[PDB]
């Protein structure tokens, strides 16, 4: 409806990789990434097509070729594990994170699944893959949203 | 008929924007395929619901 | 005229400020680091840049008054506060609402 | 705390005519552009005029560098708080009506000389050279357009016999719509219609900076909740005109017998419920429609006559304006 | 604070500037009510547009092109392939040849729409603004349909023809634009001519007499709008312009009214010469071009040299030829011209744009000279400036 | 005088009433728009949307470099002497950088680059855009294939003589590809 | 070192602590500012008409609730549609101050994200707009569609939603003041307010006119 | 002023069914209807600003039948 509680919370404490249908026009996802971010989670909001292979990018340290515009050579950027990088800069006094990748419709079920099987593997991590559109945003589990 | 990653199939239905536009498919995955259609200039693959996709020999 | 050299983290202005209304002078150089935090400071570093920007304005002080040698001054202060990123003295702010990573991204030393 | 029933039933409908006439701003010239307007808001816009002015309280309101600081925050106060009194002068309802002065369409006029002066203390307290030359220009515009405003009250004067506002609308109940003063009035209408147009709406007006005159005119410096007052106070002026045209010209609260057909602007049955509700809130509320069909006018004549320049405007209130005035509360007389 | 002296007061336009022909700054100073002085400052959009082409092929520097004159586009880039290919001596086949006519004629009516929309803004009426880029969306998707961008970086123009040939429903589709927009051309003529308070905003505000038209240096619709009947499509026998008849748009009043008149003129011949253009189309439409491909595809009348977008696909590593070069195009603005001269390498040696606004907006201090404040942006906006063309 | 004000005011009184007809008649026209995210319109067949990559085509050769007009995309590759045949192993184009002209997909023999039809890629970072070659080998996002979109079509897309794509029921472009074919 | 340009670990925190009453009015807070925020009216190169052609009929611009304002005072979002050189690098930065601080520029364009095809070699040109002024959401394109745009407009309508009303104290700007005194010569500027009136136009001078 | 008789006439049970008007003939409406469906809103406004955030006009799925 419109008063929402904190039930997207607890959700997310349950399942631990959901799957928002929020309405396309925008506004109202991040209402629920406030709740969240209430809660001590803290927030990672990337772009699910910018990230390469998920394990070489969240749990693996990437090699991210900058541009170098003709004007210089093939520089390698090691960047760090994303997921393991901001766990270690988030102290253990608050909860974990969760990563709310946007455009999650242009991602593949084999890294929709990938992305439902990490979050209990590994402790204090979640995932909010906002894939698709609907009239109300409405959120389930990865686990039977691969399922359909 | 099932679809492998190289096949020239052409689109059939008729609510579509690429009707009976024909080129080689690429990158099928678990429900859609994009069939690079090879069109004048700049070469253009377009995704697909693995279906309305006739092949020719 | 208020001549300056405004990039993202530093603002030099040909004049002193009193409460945010910056007069036009034409002895002084005012500059404030970061006006966005993006950048999360400390005192050690924070002196540092007072080694570069105190040294750059000593070393051009021969040439004119110009946006443009303001410019170069705040040019080799915006080169060497990036300096002090890849040293790893200061780190990105994660407190601002924007995380764009302007002086490049984080990364590991030698893979 | 907000005691009087009839001052606080009057405000809630002093402010919902405002927040109509923003959302008919913007529907209404998006029709005539043949695009939407704001969807996805509300149903259908319903809480754009809502979400322009809430974000307008949430906003930093930061004054400019070298400012006069008690003439910056009283200056869109000057201009406001004149159009935010005359509230108490526009009588829609039979039963209900919040003060009976002896005047009032003259007390209106007299009101509204007082936003002149905040249009000057917006233009020098904004303190740069291109919003007090907006200053003197918007200042000078408006004196132009009050004495061809305050002689087509002095048309429906001599007719009414009087400056009392229920008198007025009194002198135009006794025939329904041939007693109307638009019929007895046609030229000092227009007389009123384009005098009083030259001073709330947005198509004679520099405020909009697409000929370049200034920077973007006395309003420029304003932010957050000090352009709240020039932005939700520009459409309070203009429901407030419209008020007025809708209780001198045209009969305030003044409507033939509904007992009519399906095709009478309601329902299709006879005796509906729906239409006993809206019977009764139309006798609480009538010259409130009539006013929203002169603010829906002021949209649609937006768009059809040029942006005149500011040579022209003085030009026709002086020149054209006042003359047309003066013959007309000569000829309301017997001459 | 601001104190009032007697003395002329001068204000600042500011690069902020909002409107939609670029970023100026005019320092205009006032006497009142009339101005007596004006610099205009410009450079604010100065992205060294010279020195890129020095490290650029041809190919790597056609999507460089269309933002000088982003208005038009495609008239950027058909300077920019004339210049190797009128002096390599690469010939174009003839049906690539009415193609750049086809777009450059388009481009021409999307070049004065947006100084359309802008200008009858500027000088009232604001109404038809939204009118008018409703007509410029139409022209947006026939260039989308045929390029693969809207107005800019659509790399058609090629040095030995064209990039490729036309989509299938298109040639039907100008006939369904171009003969539902002709009849809007003289409903925009019908707004100033008639409702006079418009003519006298434009009769003699902004007014340069022929002999300093030509002095001060002036193309397209601002020097023709003097009476000068120079036109480069007439004057260079330019890629089969002279194969279709149309009339010259001249207007002997040098006022802003005149050149109001010749623009939308302008618009009137373009879709004339689109007209004869695509009855004249060597092949015909595409479908039927590719129909004679499969019937006859041996060796036929078509299948030639002609009847085709390219006469042949050049390398990347294509180099120019020495010697200097000064290749004129018509823009709808004026004339755009680039002095090239090239080693034997794939870079241009030197590569000087010469833009047709850069050199109109010199005459835009003259042209305020005793006008007053209001008439500021009357004429700026009858000048058809593109910020990016004079300051590349 | 008092003679020629009424005379006076009536020759522009009535052009604006002959205005005010016309402005109203603006109204009667149904709203030519777009809403975008309930209605994304149709990209065209030659529309460069973004580059895609295939990993298992790029012979090594940087020719998309050298066609480029900043020379953008990253062509990370060895030699591998072992099979005397250069492979690579890392292929990246940095979008944000990337003008959309598409001399890569045009200039490549093995057909390996190739626009797809998206132009809905923004992100809140800047590097979130160095799309990798797997991030590039991803399947572009269809208009129709959304049940949120009514995919509304584009000018020269349109059946002969209708200039608006949403009173269209059905139809195709305004010619065939091959109709002549047993004709002649 | 260990890590090249660093994450600072944030030591606070962030007890972020609310009720049911609070987030109800953080939610009309954060609404009113997504759903009605008024663009600039700005624009230096092409990405300014594929803007305006979304103010037109075709594309609507006030259909999520943007109004364009041509005052940086009245509007908070600043869409940077257009290539900026050294010159409009001052020049944005001033329009970026003189507005209230609930700002969130995106960056329109190849030319505002890295300076993307004057990237390469380009004597004026800033290589992006987040060189200046902090960006909230990027764009790419060349120039980006009038649809793609308002993708970036839902992508930053979900960011204002994620903004806290108690986050509302690193809006302002920090203030680390430092004051050298310098030796650099004055100079009159350049650009005084006289064209024609300048005692160099009226007449040729001596020593050339001789030979013409 | 009454307190639950006309009041919940006017504020509640009547703009329920013209937000069931406005949601179904809004754009498919003559340039007749569409006159009186600008007056439904402008007169209904005080009831039709209280269930504003309880009726949404986005549009249904579609069903992909392609
Ligand atoms: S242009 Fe094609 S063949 Fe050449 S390197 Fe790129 S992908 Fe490989
Ligand atoms: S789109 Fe342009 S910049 Fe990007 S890879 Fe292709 S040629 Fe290079
Ligand atoms: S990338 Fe191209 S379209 Fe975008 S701002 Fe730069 S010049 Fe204009």
């Amino acid at each position: 409806g419109l008063l929402a509680g904190y039930q997207f919370v607890k959700d997310l404490e349950s399942a631990g990789a959901l799957a928002l249908f929020v309405p396309p026009e925008g506004g109202f996802e991040g209402r629920y990434q406030r709740r969240l971010r209430s809660k001590g989670y803290t927030t990672l909001p990337m772009s699910a097509p910018g990230l390469g292979d998920l394990a070489a990018y969240l749990t693996q340290e990437h090699g991210i070729r900058p541009a170098h515009t003709g004007k210089e050579d093939i520089r390698v950027y090691f960047q760090p594990p994303l997921v393991t990088y901001h766990l270690e800069n988030l102290p253990p006094n608050a909860k974990g994170l969760v990563l709310w990748l946007i455009d999650g419709k242009r991602l593949s079920k084999q890294e929709f699944a990938y992305l439902a099987q990490l979050t209990q593997t590994l402790p204090k991590f979640k995932v909010v893959v906002e894939v698709g559109g609907d009239r109300v945003v409405r959120w389930e589990p990865l686990a039977d949203w691969v399922a359909a | 008929m099932t679809i492998l990653p190289g096949m020239t199939v052409k689109v059939t239905n008729p609510n579509d924007t690429y009707y009976q536009f024909q080129g080689i498919v690429q990158r099928i995955t678990d429900g859609k395929v994009a069939v690079l259609f090879e069109g004048g200039n700049w070469d253009k693959l377009v995704t697909f619901q693995a279906s309305e996709l006739e092949p020719v020999v | 005229m208020l001549l300056k050299s405004t990039t993202r983290h530093v603002h030099i202005y040909a004049g002193h400020v009193v409460d945010g209304e910056v007069h036009p002078d034409t002895e002084t150089l005012t500059l404030n680091v970061d006006p966005d935090n993006e950048l999360e400071w400390n005192e050690a570093a924070l002196a540092k840049v007072e080694a570069k920007f105190r040294e750059l304005v000593a070393n051009a002080a021969g040439e004119d008054l110009t946006e443009y040698n303001l410019r170069r001054i705040g040019s080799d202060l915006e080169h060497f506060i990036r300096s002090l990123l890849m040293q790893g003295e200061i780190g990105y702010n994660l407190n601002s609402r924007v995380r764009n990573y302007s002086l490049g991204i984080p990364r590991v030393n030698h893979s | 705390l907000w005691l009087p029933l009839p001052m606080l039933m009057m405000l809630i409908v002093a402010t919902v005519g405002v927040l109509v006439a923003v959302w008919l701003e913007r529907k209404i010239s998006a029709a005539v552009q043949q695009r939407i307007g704001p969807e996805y808001i509300g149903p259908l816009g319903i809480l754009a005029p809502l979400a322009d002015g809430l974000k307008l309280i949430f906003k930093e309101d930061v004054l400019p560098a070298n400012s006069d600081r008690w003439l910056f925050t009283l200056g869109p106060a000057v201009v406001v708080i004149p159009v935010f009194l005359s509230y108490i002068i526009v009588p829609f309802g039979q039963n209900l009506l919040i003060s009976n002065l002896a005047m009032g369409v003259f007390l209106w006029i007299a009101l509204s000389s007082i936003a002149p002066i905040g249009l000057l203390m917006a233009g020098y307290a904004s303190n740069n050279k291109y919003s007090l030359l907006g200053g003197l220009r918007a200042a000078a515009q408006s004196i132009s357009y009050e004495i061809p405003l305050a002689l087509a009250v002095l048309a429906v004067a001599m007719m009414s016999n009087g400056l009392g506002t229920v008198e007025i609308v009194e002198q135009q109940s006794q025939y329904g719509i041939l007693s109307w003063n638009v019929w007895r009035q046609p030229i000092g209408f227009l007389v009123f219609w384009i005098a009083a147009l030259a001073e709330c709406e947005r198509l004679p007006f520099d405020l909009p900076e697409a000929e370049e005159e200034l920077v973007a005119g006395y309003q420029t410096e304003y932010a957050g909740m000090k352009f709240a007052l020039f932005y939700l106070g520009a459409y309070v002026n203009l429901v407030l005109s419209a008020l007025l045209v809708s209780v001198l010209y045209f009969g305030g609260w003044s409507f033939p017998i509904p007992l009519e057909t399906i095709a009478n602007l309601l329902g299709v049955s006879e005796t509906n419920p729906f239409l006993q509700i809206a019977f009764a809130v139309l006798g609480i509320t009538m010259t409130l429609i009539k006013a929203y069909f002169f603010v829906f006018l002021a949209i649609l004549l937006r768009w059809t006559v040029p942006r005149v320049r500011i040579d022209q405007l003085l030009d026709l209130g002086w020149k054209f304006l006042l003359p047309v005035g003066l013959v007309n509360l000569l000829l309301t007389a017997g001459l | 604070k601001i104190e009032t002296r007697t003395e002329p007061m001068v204000i600042n336009m500011g690069p902020h500037h909002p409107s939609m022909h670029g970023v100026l700054r005019l320092m205009v100073t006032l006497d009142g009510e009339d101005v007596i002085d004006c610099e205009p400052v410009i450079g604010y959009l100065h992205r060294g547009m010279e020195k890129i082409a020095e490290n650029r092929t041809n190919i790597m520097f056609i999507p460089y092109v269309s933002r000088w004159d982003y208005a038009a586009g495609m008239f950027n880039e058909a300077v920019t392939v004339n210049a190797p290919e009128k002096l390599a001596g690469i010939p174009v086949p003839k049906r690539a040849s009415y193609i750049r006519v086809i777009m450059l004629e388009l481009n021409r009516i999307a070049n004065h729409l947006l100084w359309l929309g802008p200008f009858l803004a500027d000088v009232g009426a604001q109404t038809p603004f939204f009118y008018i880029f409703r007509e410029r969306e139409y022209i947006y998707d026939l260039f989308e349909a045929a390029t693969g961008m809207r107005f800019i970086n659509n790399n058609y123009f090629r040095i030995g023809g064209v990039a490729a040939d036309l989509t299938y429903g298109w040639v039907t589709k100008c006939r369904d634009f171009c003969d539902y927009f002709l009849p809007k051309v003289d409903e925009y003529e019908r707004l100033i001519t008639n409702n006079p308070i418009f003519v006298r905003r434009l009769q003699g505000v902004g007014k340069i007499s022929r002999e300093e038209a030509i002095n001060w240096g002036l193309s397209g619709p601002m020097l023709r709008a003097s009476g000068v009947k120079w036109d480069l499509r007439k004057v260079d026998h330019y890629e089969c312009y002279d194969d279709f008849d149309w009339d010259v748009p001249v207007a002997t009043e040098g006022d802003c009214l005149a050149r109001y008149i010749v623009r939308i003129q302008e618009m009137r011949e373009s879709v004339k010469i689109i007209r004869q253009a695509l009855d004249g189309l060597p092949g015909g439409p595409y479908e039927n071009l590719e129909a004679k491909r499969m019937l006859e595809g041996a060796k036929s009348e078509w299948n030639g040299f002609d009847y085709q977008y390219i006469g042949k696909k050049l390398s990347p590593t294509f180099k120019i030829p020495k010697g200097e070069h000064y290749v004129r195009v018509e823009s709808g603005k004026g004339e755009l011209g680039i002095y090239l001269i090239g080693d034997d390498n794939v870079f241009p040696w030197r590569w000087k744009i010469r833009p047709p606004d850069f050199n109109n907006l010199q005459v835009l201090p003259q042209l305020l000279k005793g006008m007053k404040v209001a008439d500021i942006v009357a004429i700026l906006g009858s000048i058809d400036v593109i910020m990016g063309s004079v300051d590349r | 005088q008092i003679t020629n004000y009424a005379k006076e005011a009536v020759q522009s009184a009535k052009y604006i009433g002959q205005g005010l007809s016309v402005t109203f008649d603006h109204m009667r026209r149904r709203p030519i728009t777009v809403q975008y995210p309930y209605e994304k319109l149709i990209p065209s067949e030659r529309f460069r949307g973004r580059i895609h990559f295939e990993f298992d085509k790029c012979i090594a050769c940087e020719v998309c470099v050298r066609v480029c007009p900043i020379n953008l995309p990253v062509v990370d590759w060895v030699f591998n002497k072992e099979l005397k045949k250069k492979e690579l192993k890392h292929y990246s184009i940095d979008f944000g950088v990337c003008i959309f002209c598409a001399n890569c997909v045009e200039y490549c023999p093995t057909n390996c680059l190739s626009v797809t039809e998206e132009y809905e890629l923004a992100t809140y970072d800047r590097h979130e855009l160095n799309y990798d070659s797997v991030a590039m080998g991803r399947i572009p996002y269809k208009v129709t294939q959304d049940p949120m979109v009514t995919p509304i079509r584009e000018f020269a897309y349109l059946p002969a003589g209708v200039m608006s794509g949403h009173d269209l029921p059905a139809g195709a472009q305004r010619a065939g590809e091959r109709p002549e074919a047993i004709a002649n | 070192p260990a890590i090249l340009n660093p994450i600072a670990r944030p030591e606070v925190p962030q007890e972020l602590a609310e009720n049911i009453i609070l987030t109800s009015l953080n939610d009309v807070y954060d609404w009113a500012r997504l759903s009605s925020l008024w663009p600039l009216m700005y624009g230096t190169a092409c990405c300014f008409i594929e803007f305006a052609a979304m103010i037109g009929s075709r594309f609507d611009f006030d259909r999520f609730g943007l109004v364009p304002r041509n005052s940086p005072r009245q509007a908070d979002l600043i869409i940077t549609s257009g290539t900026i050189t050294m010159k409009m690098a001052p020049a944005l930065v001033r329009l970026y101050e003189q507005m209230p601080s609930p700002k969130y520029v995106i960056a329109m364009g190849a030319c505002t994200i890295t300076g993307g095809m004057f990237s390469s070699d380009s004597y004026s040109a800033v290589r992006g707009v987040d060189k200046l002024i902090p960006v909230d959401v990027y764009l790419p394109g060349c120039p980006p569609r009038p649809e793609a745009i308002m993708d970036a407009i839902v992508k930053l309508r979900k960011k204002i939603a994620n903004e806290h009303i108690n986050e509302r104290g690193n809006l302002a700007q920090t203030h680390r003041l430092f004051t050298a005194k310098h030796k650099m010569k004055p100079v009159p500027p350049i650009l005084t307010g006289q064209y024609l009136n300048a005692p160099s136009r009226q007449a040729p001078p001596p020593a050339l006119a001789a030979a013409m | 002023g009454v307190y639950g008789a006309l009041a919940g006439l006017y504020l509640l049970v009547v703009p329920a069914i013209v937000y069931a008007y406005l949601n179904a003939r809004w754009y498919v409406a003559s340039s007749f209807e569409r006159a009186f469906m600008y007056f439904l809103v402008t007169f209904f406004f005080p009831g039709l600003l209280l269930l504003a955030p309880f009726i949404n006009f986005r549009p249904q799925p579609r069903s992909l039948n392609s």
